[PDB]
């Protein structure tokens, strides 16, 4: 953290205080697929031929 | 206000695009966060007395 916020400020030294930095955030674990299954296929041989 | 959770949430391809818009959004949080500052600037100058 102390070099990521030497990152930000774009100093080699930092003076006492307190510095905003980018915000952490959880990132997505896995994935996940929700689609209604379906048996048919669309007509398109019917659309085209 | 994070800026780049702001404009480009959760989106690399957004991120990248945003960077080449220099540094706006380090004013962004430069200025809101010197507006914060200043809240406690104004609340100790008047009842820190
Ligand atoms: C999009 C489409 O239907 N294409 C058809 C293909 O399916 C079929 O195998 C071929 C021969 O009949 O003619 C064409
Ligand atoms: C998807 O499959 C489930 C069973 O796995 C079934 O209950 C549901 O009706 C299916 N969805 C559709 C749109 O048919």
């Amino acid at each position: 953290p102390l070099s990521e916020t030497k990152c930000t400020l774009k100093s080699f030294t930092v003076e006492k205080g307190i510095y905003q930095t980018s915000n952490f955030r959880v990132q997505p674990t896995e994935s996940i697929v929700r689609f209604p299954n379906i048996t048919n296929l669309c007509p398109f041989g019917e659309v085209f031929n | 206000v994070d800026c780049t959770m702001y404009i480009c949430g959760d989106s690399t391809e957004c991120s990248n695009l945003l960077l080449q818009y220099g540094s706006f959004c380090t004013q962004l949080n430069r200025a809101l966060t010197g507006i914060a500052v200043e809240q406690d600037k104004n609340t100790q100058e008047v009842f820190a007395q």
